[PDB]
RNA sequence: GGCCGCAAGGUUAAAACUCAAAUGAAUUGACGGGGGCCCGCACAAGCGGUGGAGCAUGUGGUUUAAUUCGAUGCAACGCGAAGAACCUUACCUGGUCUUGACAUCCACGGAAGUUUUCAGAGAUGAGAAUGUGCCUUCGGGAACCGUGAGACAGGUGCUGCAUGGCUGUCGUCAGCUCGUGUUGUGAAAUGUUGGGUUAAGUCCCGCAACGAGCGCAACCCUUAUCCUUUGUUGCCAGCGGUCCGGCCGGGAACUCAAAGGAGACUGCCAGUGAUAAACUGGAGGAAGGUGGGGAUGACGUCAAGUCAUCAUGGCCCUUACGACCAGGGCUACACACGUGCUACAAUGGCGCAUACAAAGAGAAGCGACCUCGCGAGAGCAAGCGGACCUCAUAAAGUGCGUCGUAGUCCGGAUUGGAGUCUGCAACUCGACUCCAUGAAGUCGGAAUCGCUAGUAAUCGUGGAUCAGAAUGCCACGGUGAAUACGU
């Protein structure tokens, strides 16, 4: 805005994990107000892929959201009728949240059975890079990577 | 812009209502019925007596009309023959017991009404409205007055277009709760139509 | 309003409070569950007669002063507008500006 | 026409005819695809929708005997209307009235009312018994019924571009003026410009200006913390009894109720600043810099809306443009648009069991308990003019089981049969219940809307209007997000 007088708000750490990223998750996993379906869903989800890998939920959360996380992206900025795509740096703040937000809406995307599924399913895979999330990831790094000629 | 009624935005603080009764639900429609019958009644009779309000009570199957006038010689009459009589016409139209008192009205070029009230009478007359709003301010103000502000709006001059014209001196500040403003309105039926006239009046702070 | 409707207005309370009590009776012996349908076919036939502006339905709230057949409210026994311009001048005892 | 020139042309130089102006400089506004400095869900950053389907509702058009009238870029289209079967009703067809459906004046026969009958769709016409009085100088005055004339009554008929009153919008934008003095021949200017600063013409400093008014802010309501008084129908910490029911005896600690106070003031600390105004941060505290929300709308603009709330000038009709009654219409239907509701499912559908609210209404009213009915409901019938009784089990949530991606155990339009209730009367044209049926719809083209926190999204509850008739309007709580680098 113009004023520039917004500052940050507190969020609650998860149930039972003891973890402020979590609860940012189930958050943005959320919907029409129901966070109890969405934490049971992602607890769920956690459990089945510690019990599928066998180290924890933690730590392969961790491992699944580097392999997604973005470096750089591009902003538009209009000239004469036609727009620069100038690349710019990502905050780390940012970084997870597009992170999250990007892993969220692949698993939306699925054909299983179960949401739990689906996300345990497509997690899994973006741990190791096979999923849609780690592909627009590439095509967004793809795109700064071309047009860095506006780079300053 | 509209603006907001000077009297309806000061009765919780300075300004007191002109009816102290209590009623339920079945006792209230009729109550305010039997009220405005009685007002009008009151206003057409006592016209030339300069009457300005009219507060209503009713302690209990009963009621008490006080008329505030400013010639209270005239509405008393001779020894109270004129009193008893306007008791008995009460009495009848509200179907109960009456009692009738007159409260003086003091220097009564400072009530709002009755300034409105000459206005309307000398435009009446054919008079020239700039005239009779510069009298109305100047005897207002010198009685110790904060402030007046006197419109008339309408076909003023019998001219083939209305306008709106006022004149003001003082403070008059309307957005202000706790000053005491007294203002009022009226109406004349010239041979080319209706002329509305507008009063206010400042007072004091609290 | 029309003075017309008025007097309509005054017609009708007449005769509602005039036939009141017949139509009560009447409408009891319909009502009633132990009786003979001939008595209830005799009372069905009898209701019809009375004018049609004995019914209570046939009134319609207007506003004490000027007529008006819409806006209408009980507590008051006046529409809206009338409403405010009274309650403006501080005629209505106990009413004012809501804020909360 | 003359003179000059190779030519292009130069130079000297008229008239008829037509209009009431054409023109210079400066003043106040408005505008610029001119320049600076700011603001706003205005972009950017995000979440959820509309435009496609079915249905509700308003509008345009067409149709009709009539589909009554008004609003009709933003600022009309769930608008007047907070609720059209009869009434409402203002429109259509038919049947009737003429001082009259509604007031005053004069003359005459007069109680007011209560049952009645025939003809008629009713309006109305005629008839049959009955009380025929009440203060009353026995002169009656008259609550109030019928007849006869006119002076008159009546008009939702026209003109919002003749008007009052009231409302929308720019816009809760920070602006708009005046007295005296001074400057200019004058329209006008200064003040109100300049440097900082603020949400603000907010404040400080300088200044041919010195002062003042309406605006801004404060005074008003509600919410968040504590204190004092009173304890019923409200409360139960410490004691006695219990049928485990604050149920009883009891207590005034606590929640709570409603009256009166304290509290938040850049008040204190540090730094910058022009020692100023102010700005960045910290301590204490329930709350920190306008703590949150509401009320409050300057001078004016749009010949904006309203003669159908009402009032009113002028015009218009008077056996009719006024009045009464029955039936119909305002609910039509090849089509186009606005605002909504319900969906297209597994973050879900269905079955069983169990937690936690707020606010409000009630006498031609709200209606428990018990009995009958699968059901809407029916019968009998306590309590309540209410912190006491009724409305009136909150829903999403939670635990267990099933369905396992199918036009389905999704969706509930349309249609057939049988009923309930309100109301003289549910054909046109009401709401609701039961059984049967089971349509389009698999996330919606070009376009387009709202929102910065207890907000969006989602789930329930109450009220006005009202005999009956909310998916609309106005209110109340549960759960509870994402994002804002920047201009
Ligand atoms: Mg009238
Ligand atoms: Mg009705
Ligand atoms: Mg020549
Ligand atoms: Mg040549
Ligand atoms: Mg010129
Ligand atoms: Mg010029
Ligand atoms: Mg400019
Ligand atoms: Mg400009
Ligand atoms: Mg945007
Ligand atoms: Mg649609
Ligand atoms: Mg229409
Ligand atoms: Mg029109
Ligand atoms: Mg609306
Ligand atoms: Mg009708
Ligand atoms: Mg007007
Ligand atoms: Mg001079
Ligand atoms: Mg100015
Ligand atoms: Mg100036
Ligand atoms: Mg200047
Ligand atoms: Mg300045
Ligand atoms: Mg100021
Ligand atoms: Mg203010
Ligand atoms: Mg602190
Ligand atoms: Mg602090
Ligand atoms: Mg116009
Ligand atoms: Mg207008
Ligand atoms: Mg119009
Ligand atoms: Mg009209
Ligand atoms: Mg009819
Ligand atoms: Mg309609
Ligand atoms: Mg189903
Ligand atoms: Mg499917
Ligand atoms: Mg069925
Ligand atoms: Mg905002
Ligand atoms: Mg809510």
């Amino acid at each position: 805005p113009r004023r520039r007088v917004i500052g940050q708000r507190k969020i609650l750490p998860d149930p039972k994990f003891g973890s402020e990223l979590l609860a940012k998750f189930v958050n943005i996993l959320m919907v029409d107000g129901k966070k109890s379906t969405a934490e049971s869903i992602v607890y769920s989800a956690l459990e089945t892929l510690a019990q599928r890998s066998g180290k924890s939920e933690l730590e392969a959360f961790e491992v699944a959201l580097e392999n997604v996380r973005p470096t750089v992206e591009v902003k538009s900025r209009r000239v004469g009728g036609s727009t620069y795509q100038v690349p710019v740096e990502v905050r780390p703040v940012r970084r997870n949240a597009l992170a999250m937000r990007w892993i969220v809406e692949a698993a939306r995307k699925r054909g299983d059975k179960s949401m739990a599924l689906r996300l345990a399913n497509e997690l899994s895979d973006a741990a190791e890079n096979k999923g849609t999330a780690v592909k627009k990831r590439e095509d967004v790094h793809r795109m700064a990577e071309a047009n860095k000629a506006f780079a300053h | 812009g509209q603006k907001v009624h000077p009297n309806g935005i000061r009765l919780g603080i300075v300004k007191p209502w002109n009816s102290t009764w209590f009623a339920n639900t079945k006792e209230f429609a009729d109550n305010l019925d039997s009220d405005f019958k009685v007002r009008q009644y009151l206003t057409k009779e006592l016209a030339k007596a300069s009457v300005s309000r009219i507060v209503i009570e009713r302690p209990a199957k009963s009621i008490r009309v006080t008329i505030h006038t400013a010639r209270p010689g005239i509405v008393i009459g001779k020894k109270g023959e004129d009193v008893e009589k306007l008791r008995k016409v009460v009495a009848d139209i509200a179907g109960v017991p009456a009692q009738i008192n007159i409260a003086e009205v003091r220097k009564p070029e400072l009530d709002a009404k009755l300034v409105a009230d000459s206005i309307t009478s000398q435009l009446e007359r054919r008079v020239m409205f700039r005239r009779a709003m510069k009298r109305a301010v100047q005897n207002a103000m010198r009685l110790g007055a904060k402030g007046i502000k006197v419109e008339v709006s309408g076909r003023l001059g019998g001219a083939e277009i209305a306008r709106t014209e006022w004149y003001r001196e003082g403070r008059v500040p309307l957005h202000t709760l706790r000053a005491d403003i007294d203002y009022n309105t009226s109406e004349a039926h010239t041979t080319y139509g209706v002329i509305g006239v507008k009063v206010w009046i400042f007072k004091g702070e609290i | 309003a029309k003075q017309s409707m008025k007097a309509r207005e005054v017609k009708r309370v007449a005769l509602a409070d005039k036939y009141f009590a017949k139509r009560a009776e009447l409408k009891a012996i319909i009502s009633d569950v132990n009786a003979s349908d001939e008595d209830r076919w005799n009372a069905v036939l009898k209701l019809q007669t009375l004018p049609r502006d004995s019914s209570p339905s046939r009134q319609r709230n207007r506003c004490r002063q000027t007529g008006r057949p819409h806006g209408f409210l009980r507590k008051f026994g006046l529409s809206r507008i009338k409403v405010r311009e009274a309650a403006m001048r501080g005629e209505i005892p106990g009413l004012k500006k809501a804020s909360w």
